[PDB]
RNA sequence: CCAAAGGCUCUUUUCAGAGCCACCCA
């Protein structure tokens, strides 16, 4: 079973948007896998600690198109 | 503000540094170089933040660490009575211990200290036998704070290593002595909670000093000494740029957290509580 | 699979910041 809660999905999506609304993210999609940063799947069931961490590692990763 | 943008970026940059790299910059800027990796990351981040950004704060902080009657095995259902009441006055501007107060307390029920208690705390039966009762010592402690002009001329707060000195020890001691829990003691700073949030690292006074590269000074479990060592920790945290805040309170005889989202809490001047 | 993960919560300081609970207090 997956994540159904709308409020959780919405919060996660906003977090993802924060990452996608970066230019490193657009640099990424211009150019471009296994190391390529993959966007966290919001419908997946994850603990708060795990979801946030995945989002943290993902956002750091996208700056491979920055400092 | 755009300058915070620049900070968040340097923060990430400091997040990826190794211990030596961290230890290197701090040395370079002539700052404290001791402490675990997390302590240093934090120390270095505040240096920048501080640099790239260029009171309402407490003038003094009273560090208090009670010692109480105890028993071997440390049973959960034990009725503790305070036997040592120390107070260490920390000047936040000067960042030095200005003065101290220490008194032993003679317990009314457990009149005889167990052997475990005597060896643990180092407080002897003679010291307690000739000591005063809690209400009397509380009176003297309050008169001492009044002489320091705490709450009137100076903004201050109580600070403890944990939440039991206030929520448990002083709490039941008041019940035993039959007096109302003192209002000036209802809110306080739990240094452990702060330390954990600030540096991101259980919590024993002994572990907090260690992760800071500090050595304990004095006899462990001597109320005054622990208090003095806790002050060394608070000083260091203030120097590492942490704004210590009253973060826990007593409400309905129940422990509750104080929101870090509220203006700096000023503690009322001390007043001897009434009986009943 | 992997990766992530103590259970949670807030914020565009989001390459980031902040907090609650649990654990700890003689």
């Amino acid at each position: 079973d997956f994540e159904t809660d709308e409020s959780v999905l919405m919060r996660r999506q906003k977090q993802i948007n924060y990452g996608k609304n970066t230019i490193a993210y657009d640099r990424y999609i211009k150019e471009v896998p296994g190391i390529h940063p993959k966007t966290p799947n919001k419908f997946k069931k994850y603990s708060r600690r795990s979801w946030d961490q995945q989002i943290k590692l993902w956002k750091v990763a996208l700056h491979f198109w920055d400092p | 503000d755009p300058v915070y943008k620049e900070i968040a970026i340097t923060n990430g940059c400091i997040n990826r540094m190794s211990k030596e790299e961290l230890r290197a910059k701090l040395s370079e800027f002539k700052l404290e170089t001791r402490g675990v990796k997390d302590v240093l990351k934090k120390r270095l981040k505040n240096y920048y933040k501080k640099q790239k950004l260029m009171d309402s704060y407490y003038d003094y902080i009273c560090i208090i660490d009670f010692e109480a009657t105890c028993e071997e095995g440390n049973p959960p259902e034990f009725v503790h009575e305070i036997i040592e009441f120390p107070v260490v006055l920390l000047n936040t501007h000067t960042l030095e211990i200005e003065d101290t107060f220490q008194q032993y307390v003679r317990p009314e029920i457990n009149t005889q200290l167990s052997d475990f208690c005597i060896s643990l705390t180092g407080i002897t039966q003679d010291q307690v036998d000739r000591a005063d009762t809690f209400p009397q010592v509380l009176k003297k402690v309050i008169d001492w704070m009044k002489l320091k002009e705490l709450g009137t001329k100076y903004k201050y707060s109580l600070l403890t290593d944990g939440s039991w000195d206030m929520s448990k020890f002083l709490n039941i001691q008041c019940q035993l002595s039959r007096l109302k829990y003192p209002p000036f003691a209802k809110k306080w700073i739990n240094i452990r909670k702060s330390y954990g949030n600030f540096y991101k690292v259980q919590t024993k006074l002994t572990i907090m000093l260690e992760k800071l590269g500090m050595d304990y000074d004095g006899r462990p479990h001597c109320g005054l000494d622990d208090s003095k060592n806790i002050a060394r920790i608070a000083v260091r945290m203030l120097q590492d740029g942490c704004e210590l805040r009253i973060n826990e309170k007593m409400h309905a005889g129940q422990l509750m957290s104080v929101s870090s989202s509220l203006p700096i809490e000023g503690t009322p001047p001390p007043q001897m509580p009434h009986f009943r």
